[PDB]
RNA sequence: AAGGUAUGUAUCAAGCUUACAAG
RNA sequence: GUGCUCGCUUCGGCAGCACAUAUACUAAAAUUGGAACGAUACAGAGAAGAUUAGCAUGGCCCCUGCGCAAGGAUGACACGCAAAUUCGUGAAGCG
């Protein structure tokens, strides 16, 4: 196999008759979808990044032959300048103070991690409406 | 009433001739008159759909294919 | 990219789907033309035969 | 009935993370028409939003081109009866049980093992499109489809569970807008938003104006461009192609064909790849 | 245990079924 | 949250280590289609006189049964199409 042959363009004015969506690759109906064999634990740690902060780096291969940046919401990863989740952080704030009764003699009174926290007009429109 | 009785006599027909094809799926009596029947509606796509999946039980007979053509 | 994992099968449920379904046999294989020998046909005595 | 290995799956149905673990079984629920057994597939599209397993099954899905949970246009994110007028054709399916139902289902299955890539007969007739449908075809889509479905217990007050009801609170569902082809109710409000969007006011006179100021020629529009574009409108009685402000000025003898060029081109008559130029003429001489 | 006190229609709820797709 | 390490200077403040993303989310439903049985009223009962044993065949009809037994009124449901013989019309070809 050489680069030159799969890497050379094709030739014509690219038959735009169809609409995008039926010109793009595909082998499923709906995307080229293809296996594949990532690390678990990458894939779980940026998984989780992006589900806690709403970033996280950007899986590819050919979508620019050049991808390093991140995505979701952008300048939130920078204002944490790209921490995760695993990670001791560099302040600890807005943390949230639970009460704790650890004795297991008290009775009715030992909550371990059970604790519930130290925080604990329009039903006449739901009347009208039902 | 007269739309009740009319599609009741179509429904009652139409009926009574898939019963027909549907007890002997080899006589083909069953779907020329069955088709003729909705060629005297005058208007159909459907006697094509009749003639078109009665040739699917017998191609080898020459009388489908001339009656349907 | 995706993860996709299988989710388990308790072996305590029946069957679940009602296995009783009866369509009549579709359309075929479209005919393979015949070819046969010129059809001949015999007489009107000996088809009276 | 039915394997699969990957569902269809329209892209606000995803959800907005781009690595999202999902399950699935071998024979799941049924299809909710054909009452065929899929494979459902499960998986959690965003952190404050419902499940969305899996609607109909693959090849329910291959009939019409349509996603796997919300049932709309894979191509566009469209309902069914949008798309199937704008491109005027049904692609008809019975309503029945088995009176045609199963019957054609297991058939078109039995003519779609081949392919698997295009949808069955749509795919002559979804080349011929982008000017009926792109007008509406909401891209960067909302996620309100993902959010979970409002809980009862609040609407009755009564809700032990507190800030970990996981549903939705505080929205009270109204009943008064809340299958497959039709009817269905948002979409004849949503047709009746395309037939009345916001043009210029028509004004009173007997069609004076066939003369109209289309402009941003630029360099795509040329002047056999737009007399062939005009040409099959019917005749002119005197065209110019004014380049200091990149403009062409056509008019009509009787008004009527160059009327539908105002309908065509009201930001709207989108040939050779450009957001055209218009606003209205003299018709005046001025 | 079956082999006998027929079955076949037309209106009227619980049993069972999903708690879903949704401007 | 935790526990451990003075690890960095106050037991307190901090730093590191170990631990790492459950749930067909509901106690609901504005809910949902509602078929079976029982009631109601009809229809009523194989084989050319009458009473009748049955066993089959066909499939878009099922029930009971562990059934590649068996029984469900022979489980039900199964009907007038004549054809070739006379004659009319029309076509193709020939003399
Ligand atoms: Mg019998
Ligand atoms: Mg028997
Ligand atoms: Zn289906
Ligand atoms: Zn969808
Ligand atoms: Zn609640």
């Amino acid at each position: 196999p050489t680069y030159e042959t799969m890497f050379a363009p094709e030739f014509g004015p690219e038959n735009p008759f169809r609409t995008q969506q039926m010109a793009a690759p595909r082998n499923m109906l709906s995307g080229y979808a293809e296996p594949a064999h990532i690390n678990d634990f990458m894939f779980e740690q940026q998984r989780r990044t992006f589900a806690t902060y709403g970033y996280a780096l950007d899986p590819s291969l050919d979508n620019h032959q050049v991808s390093a940046k991140y995505i979701g919401s952008v300048e939130e990863a920078e204002k944490n300048q790209g921490l995760t989740v695993f990670e001791t952080g560099q302040k600890k704030t807005e943390k949230r103070k639970k009460f704790k009764e650890n004795d297991a003699s008290n009775i009715d009174g030992f909550l371990g991690p059970w604790a519930k926290y130290v925080d604990e007009e329009e039903q006449k429109e739901l009347d009208e409406i039902t | 009433t007269d739309e009740e009785e009319l599609n009741d006599y179509k429904l009652r027909k139409r009926k009574t001739f898939e019963d027909n094809i549907r007890k002997n799926r080899t006589v083909i009596s069953n779907w020329i008159k069955y088709a003729q029947w909705e060629e005297s509606l005058k208007e159909i796509q459907r006697a094509r759909s009749i003639y078109e999946r009665a040739l699917d039980v017998d191609y080898r007979n020459i009388t489908l294919w001339l009656k349907y053509a | 990219v995706i993860r996709m994992v299988e989710m388990q099968k308790d072996p305590m449920e029946p069957p679940r789907f009602k296995i009783n379904k009866k369509i009549p046999r579709g359309p075929p294989s479209p005919p393979a033309p015949v070819m046969h020998s010129p059809s001949r046909k015999m007489t009107v005595k000996e088809q009276q035969e | 009935w039915e394997d699969a290995d990957f569902p269809i799956l329209c892209q606000t149905c995803l959800g907005e993370n781009p690595y999202i673990r999902m399950t699935k079984e071998k024979y799941g629920k049924e299809c909710k028409i054909c009452a065929r057994p899929f494979t459902v597939f499960r998986w959690c599209p965003g952190v404050r939003m419902r499940f969305k397993k899996t609607e109909v099954c693959q090849t329910c899905s291959k009939l019409k081109n349509v996603c796997q949970t919300c049932l709309l246009d894979l191509e566009y994110g469209l309902p069914i009866q949008v798309r199937d007028a704008g491109l005027s054709f049904k692609d008809d399916m019975p309503k029945s049980d088995v009176n045609k139902e199963y019957y054609t289902q297991n058939m078109e299955r039995e003519i779609s093992n081949s392919d698997g890539t295009r949808p069955v007969g749509m795919l002559g007739k979804a080349t011929s499109t982008s000017d009926m449908l792109l007008k509406l075809a909401r891209t960067t889509p909302y996620y309100k489809r993902n959010r979970p479905h409002i809980c009862s217990f609040w609407v009755k007050g009564e809700c032990k569970r507190g800030e970990e009801c996981p549903y939705r609170h505080e929205k009270p569902t109204d009943p008064d807008d809340p299958r497959y082809y039709g009817i269905n109710d948002p979409v004849a409000d949503k047709l009746l938003k395309r037939a009345s969007t916001m043009p210029r006011l028509d004004p009173p006179e007997d069609k004076t104006i066939t003369t109209l100021y289309v402009g941003g020629l630029g360099d795509t529009i040329t002047e056999t461009d737009l007399r062939n574009h005009f040409y099959q409108f019917g005749e002119i009685r005197t065209i110019t192609v004014v380049q200091r402000q990149q403009c062409a000025f056509i008019q009509f003898a009787t008004r009527q064909a160059a009327e539908v060029a105002a309908e065509k081109s009201f930001n709207k008559l989108i040939v050779n790849g450009r957001r055209l130029n218009v606003k209205w003429g003299r018709s005046q001489a001025a």
